[PDB]
RNA sequence: UCGCACGCCCGGCGGCGACGACCCAUUCGAACGUCUGCCCUAUCAACUUUCGAUGGUAGUCGCCGUGCCUACCAUGGUGACCACGGGUGACGGGGAAUCAGGGUUCGAUUCCGGAGAGGGAGCCUGAGAAACGGCUACCACAUCCAAGGAAGGCAGCAGGCG
RNA sequence: GAAACUGCGAAUGGCUCAUUAAAUCAGUUAUGGUUCCUUUGGUCGCUCGUACUUGGAUAACUGUGGUAAUUCUAGAGCUAA
RNA sequence: UAACUUCGGGAUAAGGAUUGGCUCUAAGGGCUGGCAGCCGACUUAGAACUGGUGCGGACCAGGGGAAUCCGACUGUUUAAU
C-alpha cells in the first residue's frame, strides 16, 4: 500500500519498534495562520517534502496561482497572471509566469483551475521551490 | 581613480535664430548702454534670469 | 571578488562621517569589531575631523599609540577601531569623557559627559541563549556575551552595564510607554515614548512612537533602542533632545539666534 | 576537474545556456570513496574552510544500536546483503548509507545473557556461560532479575537470526565522509520488508 | 672526472683530479649510497672504503 | 613559549602584559536561492529527452539545499502573453545629451557589481585562488645558447612597434 | 645588529571590456539549507588518568664543487625555535 | 545520412563506432488453490573480470562519389562470333 519502493518508507522521527507484551506519526503546524489539513494527521502516507509532515520549513514569500497541469507525480504546475505597466503608453500588458510546485498528497481532491496558496521553501528540486499550503475550489465546480 | 571634482557648467545659451534684426538691435542697446564686452555677457544674464523665472513658474503651479 | 575587500573609497563612505571629496581617494575602512561598518565611527574620524586634536593621519597615530585613548574602559591602539552607539570615549590625560549619541540629524554628535556617567553604558540585547550546561547567555548589540543574567530579561530589552566589571546593574523592559531612541532608518536620532507595537509574523514588526511635540512616526523594531522608563532617560541627552525641527522653523531659529547674537 | 554546478546544463524551457565564467574552486567534486569491507584504512581530505573529512576506504567494524533495548555495542561487519539503490553495489561489497548488512550476534547475545539471564539462540553450555546463568544469587536481587523476566521476550524474527549467529543491520552514518559505519539493528515491520526483498531477489 | 673526497671524522675534504678509466672501473654501474673499496684508486688508497654520495653531470 | 618589573611569607607564593589554541557569539564577508524588470529579428514555429530533458525514491560528491552525479522508475517540461534559433558596432547599473508636456539617443570611461590576464585545460598552498608581477601541460608567438639546455607573458606605471 | 629559520601578507589595490541577452545586474527577501583568517566578547583545575622543562634534525656560517648560462644547486662539517 | 525528385524515392546514400571468452544482474509467461505453491521456454538490455588490440577470426559476405549520352521503367532478341 505505502511500501511501493525499493527502500523501506518511514518517517525519520517516529521509532516504530517499541516492545509491546496504530503507528504514531509526526506532524507540525507550519505557522502564519495556516491550518494543518485533517487528512495529514489521520492519513497514512509519508512525504519528505510535505510541509505538514516532512522536514521543509516555510519562509520568504507567500504567493498564489491557478492549477494548470497535474501530470507529474506529487508535483503540479500553477500559472501566475499579472499586468505590466509600460510608461510610454500609460497602458498595461498581460504577462504570465507558470511555476512548478510540490503538491503534498494531503490535498487529495485537486482539479484543474482552482486557486492554491503556495509558500516559498528550501529548493526541493531543479525547478521546484514552493509547496502548496491550501486549496480553494474554483467558482461553482462543487457537484 | 583620482581625487578631483569634474563638476562644471555653462553659464549661457546661444539664441536659436542667428540673424534676426529685431533681436540684434535690442541687445546692441544693452551692450552699449552698459559698456559690455561681447554678446556672451548679455546672454549669460538672460540665462540667469531665466533660471529665476523657471524656478518660480514651477513653484507657482504648486 | 577573489577574497575580502580591504579598501574604502571616500565617495562610497557612509554619509554621516561628513567626509569631503578633494582631500583623497580613500577613506579609512573601519576595522572589524563590535559595530557594523555603516553604523560605526572610526577612531581616526573622531579625533582628526570632529575634535580636531590632530591634522593628519600620522598625528592621531602618535596620539593613540601613547595609550591616551580608552574606549569603553579599555585602551585601544587601532586608529581605525570602530566605535559605535553608546560607546564611552574617555581621554584621561585631558580629563574629558564622551558618549557617542546621534543628534537630531543622521550624525554622531560630540557629547561631553561627567566622569560618573562615563562608568556605565546602556546596550540592547539581541539574543537569549542557553549555554553548554544550562547556563543562560545573552548577546548585546555591541557583541558582548555575559552569563547568568536576570531571567526576566527578554530579547528586545536594554540593560545597564558597568564598564569596570561588565556585569548587569539594571534593565529596562521593552513595552509601550518607555522612552526610545531610533538607531537607524529615516527617523534616526529622534526620541519619543513608544506608543504601539504592531507585529507581522514572518515580516518585520513596526513600532509607532511619538516625540514630546506630538509628532508621530514609525520604524522597524530593529531600529528601536529603549533609553528610559516613562519619559526619563537613563543617559544625558544631547542638544535638541531628539526633537527634529523641520526646515521651516530651523531657519526661523537660525536667524533669530543670529539677530539675537547680532 | 569535477564540478557540481548548474550553469552547464539546460534551462527549464530546454534552451542551451552559455557560460559566463570558467570553473570555480568552490564548485568542485572529488572521486567517490567506495568503501569496501576489510582492514581499516582511512585517508583524510582537507576541505573548504580548513576542516577535515575522513575517507573510509576499507572498513570492517562499526557500532550498531539495538533500539528495542537501547544496547549500542561495537560489532564486526560480515556481509552486504541488500542495497536499495543499485544491485551492482551488493555484488561488490561496498558500504554506503542505508545499505543492509550482516553483523555478528556475539556482542548483543552477551548483553542479553547478563541483563535478563535467559538463553537466546543456543539450539553444551560452557563453564563461563553456565555460571552467569546459574550463579549463587541472593534473594534481594533475585526478584530484580525475576521482574525483568516479564519483558524478556524478543521478536520471533530476531530469534532465528540469533541462533544463526548474525543480525541484519542498516547503516545510518555516511561512511565515505564521516569515516564510520554506524547504524542500527533492523526489527519490526522494517525487518520483514527487507527479508522478503532478499528472499524474492534470490528466487 | 674530478673526485670530491671528504673525510667526516677529521672534517677535512679536497678535490682530486683523476683521468684513468682503469682506476674507475670499481665505481661505474654502482648506485648512490653504496660502499666501494677504493683500493684501486692509487698507491695511497689501501684499506679505504668510500661511500658514493652522488655528484654532478657534465651540464651540472 | 616570551617580556617588563620586582615584592611577600616560612624553599613556597606573587602583578601587568605578549603570543598561541578547541568551541560559541560578533564583524567583514562569500556562496546558493525568492519575486519583478532588457535591444533587434519569424526570409527563426515548434523546441528539450535513454549523451538529464521535467519529476519520484534511495544514495554518491559537495561547506550545505538541489539531476550536481549514479541506479531504478514515471513521461514529463516550454511556446503566439513570442518559446527555441540567430544578430548585436551588447559588460549591467547609479548616470549623460537633448529637451514645452510626452519622448529619443548614449553609458569602454574614475562609484557599485561581473568577467579576463596571449588561447584553452589541470592544480599547490592557503580562512579565502581554479591566482597567472604562483606552478604544470598543449597551441601560437618569441629570447639566450658552447647546439648539450635554460628562460617567457605590460588589458600595472612610463616607454616602443603596429 | 646584517644574514637565515619562523609568523603574516602577497586573494587587496591597479588595468581593460573580449565573452555574457532571465545570463550579468538592479530593487526586494531567505539561508529554520552553509563556510568565515582577522577584530570584539565569552569560554580555556568541569576529564578522575623528566615536569625544576623531554627528542633529533636543519638552515644562517665554515669548507670542497659542477655547469656557456638562471633568484640553478650537490657532498662534507657544526648549532637554535 | 546530401544534391535532386514524378514527393513514392535517392538509401545499405556518403561517414563513424562496436563485435571474443568467462562470471553475473534485470525484464519479458503458464497451471492449481494485488497472495502462495508448482512449472517452465527461449530472447533482449546492462555490468565486472580477462587474453601478445584479439574477436562477422574458417565459411558466407555491396568499393564508393561527381557528371555527360541513349533508352522511361519490368520484359524480349540474332540456338553456334
Ligand atoms: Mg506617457
Ligand atoms: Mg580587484
Ligand atoms: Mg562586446
Ligand atoms: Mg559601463
Ligand atoms: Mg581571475
Ligand atoms: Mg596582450
Ligand atoms: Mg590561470
Ligand atoms: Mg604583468
Ligand atoms: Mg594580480
Ligand atoms: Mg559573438
Ligand atoms: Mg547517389
Ligand atoms: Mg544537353
Ligand atoms: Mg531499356
Ligand atoms: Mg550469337
Amino acid at each position: 500500500d505505502i511500501q511501493t519502493e525499493r527502500a523501506y518508507q518511514k518517517q525519520p522521527t517516529i521509532f516504530q519498534n517499541k516492545k509491546r507484551v496504530k503507528l504514531p506519526r509526526y506532524y507540525k503546524n507550519i505557522g502564519l495562520g495556516f491550518k494543518t489539513p485533517k487528512e495529514a494527521i489521520e492519513g497514512t502516507y509519508i512525504d519528505k517534502k510535505c510541509p505538514f509532515t516532512g522536514n521543509v520549513s516555510i519562509r520568504g514569500r507567500i504567493l498564489s496561482g491557478v492549477v494548470t497541469k497535474m501530470k507529474m507525480q506529487r508535483t503540479i504546475v500553477i500559472r501566475r497572471d499579472y499586468l505590466h505597466y509600460i510608461r510610454k503608453y500609460n497602458r498595461f500588458e498581460k504577462r504570465h509566469k507558470n511555476m512548478s510546485v510540490h503538491l503534498s498528497p494531503c490535498f487529495r481532491d485537486v482539479q484543474i483551475g482552482d486557486i492554491v496558496t503556495v509558500g516559498e521553501c528550501r529548493p526541493l528540486s531543479k525547478t521546484v521551490r514552493f509547496n502548496v499550503l491550501k486549496v480553494t475550489k474554483a467558482a461553482g465546480t462543487k457537484k | 581613480p583620482v581625487a578631483r571634482s569634474w563638476v562644471c557648467r555653462k553659464t549661457y545659451v546661444t539664441p536659436r535664430r542667428p540673424f534676426e534684426k529685431s533681436r540684434l538691435d535690442q541687445e546692441l542697446k544693452l551692450i552699449g548702454e552698459y559698456g559690455l564686452r561681447n554678446k556672451r555677457e548679455v546672454w549669460r544674464v538672460k540665462f540667469t534670469l531665466a533660471k529665476i523665472r523657471k524656478a518660480a513658474r514651477e513653484l507657482l503651479t504648486l | 571578488a577573489r577574497g575580502p575587500k580591504k579598501h574604502l573609497k571616500r565617495v562610497a563612505a557612509p554619509k554621516h562621517w561628513m567626509l569631503d571629496k578633494l582631500t583623497g581617494v580613500f577613506a579609512p575602512r573601519p576595522s572589524t569589531g563590535p559595530h557594523k561598518l555603516r553604523e560605526c565611527l572610526p577612531l581616526i574620524i573622531f579625533l582628526r575631523n570632529r575634535l580636531k586634536y590632530a591634522l593628519t593621519g600620522d598625528e592621531v597615530k602618535k596620539i593613540c599609540m601613547q595609550r591616551f585613548i580608552k574606549i569603553d574602559g579599555k585602551v585601544r591602539t587601532d586608529i581605525t577601531y570602530p566605535a559605535g552607539f553608546m560607546d564611552v570615549i574617555s581621554i584621561d590625560k585631558t580629563g574629558e569623557n564622551f558618549r557617542l549619541i546621534y543628534d537630531t540629524k543622521g550624525r554622531f554628535a560630540v557629547h561631553r559627559i561627567t566622569p560618573e556617567e562615563a562608568k556605565y553604558k546602556l546596550c540592547k540585547v539581541r539574543k537569549i541563549f542557553v549555554g553548554t550546561k544550562g547556563i543562560p547567555h545573552l548577546v548585546t548589540h555591541d557583541a558582548r556575551t555575559i552569563r547568568y543574567p536576570d531571567p526576566l530579561i527578554k530579547v528586545n530589552d536594554t540593560i545597564q552595564i558597568d564598564l569596570e566589571t561588565g556585569k548587569i546593574t539594571d534593565f529596562i523592559k521593552f513595552d509601550t510607554g518607555n522612552l526610545c531612541m531610533v538607531t537607524g532608518g529615516a527617523n534616526l536620532g529622534r526620541i519619543g515614548v513608544i506608543t504601539n507595537r504592531e507585529r507581522h509574523p514572518g515580516s518585520f514588526d513596526v513600532v509607532h512612537v511619538k516625540d514630546a511635540n506630538g509628532n508621530s512616526f514609525a520604524t522597524r523594531l530593529s531600529n528601536i533602542f529603549v533609553i528610559g522608563k516613562g519619559n526619563k532617560p537613563w543617559i544625558s541627552l544631547p542638544r535638541g533632545k531628539g526633537i527634529r525641527l523641520t526646515i521651516a522653523e530651523e531657519r526661523d531659529k537660525r536667524l533669530a539666534a543670529k539677530q539675537s547674537s547680532g | 576537474g569535477i564540478s557540481r554546478d548548474n550553469w552547464h546544463k539546460r534551462r527549464k524551457t530546454g534552451g542551451k545556456r552559455k557560460p559566463y565564467h570558467k570553473k570555480r574552486k568552490y564548485e568542485l567534486g572529488r572521486p567517490a570513496a567506495n568503501t569496501k569491507i576489510g582492514p581499516r584504512r582511512i585517508h583524510t581530505v582537507r576541505v573548504r574552510g580548513g576542516n577535515k573529512k575522513y575517507r573510509a576506504l576499507r572498513l570492517d567494524v562499526g557500532n550498531f544500536s539495538w533500539g528495542s533495548e537501547c544496547c549500542t555495542r561495537k560489532t564486526r561487519i560480515i556481509d552486504v546483503v541488500y542495497n536499495a539503490s543499485n544491485n551492482e553495489l551488493v555484488r561488490t561489497k561496498t558500504l554506503v548509507k542505508n545499505c543492509i548488512v550482516l553483523i555478528d550476534s556475539t556482542p548483543y547475545r552477551q548483553w542479553y545473557e547478563s541483563h535478563y539471564a535467559l538463553p537466546l539462540g543456543r539450539k553444551k553450555l560452557t563453564p563461563e556461560e553456565e555460571e552467569i546463568l546459574n550463579k549463587k544469587r541472593s534473594k534481594k536481587i533475585q526478584k530484580k532479575y525475576d521482574e525483568r523476566k516479564k519483558n524478556a521476550k524478543i521478536s520471533s524474527l530476531l530469534e532465528e537470526q540469533f541462533q544463526q549467529g548474525k543480525l541484519l543491520a542498516c547503516i545510518a552514518s555516511r561512511p565515505g565522509q564521516c569515516g564510520r559505519a554506524d547504524g542500527y539493528v533492523l526489527e519490526g515491520k522494517e525487518l520483514e520488508f527487507y527479508l522478503r526483498k532478499i528472499k524474492a531477489r534470490k528466487g | 672526472m674530478k673526485l670530491n673526497i671528504s673525510f667526516p671524522a677529521t672534517g677535512c675534504q679536497k678535490l682530486i683530479e683523476v683521468d684513468d678509466e682503469r682506476k674507475l672501473r670499481t665505481f661505474y654501474e654502482k648506485r648512490m649510497a653504496t660502499e666501494v673499496a677504493a683500493d684501486a684508486l692509487g698507491e695511497e688508497w689501501k684499506g679505504y672504503v668510500v661511500r658514493i654520495s652522488g655528484g654532478n653531470d657534465k651540464q651540472g
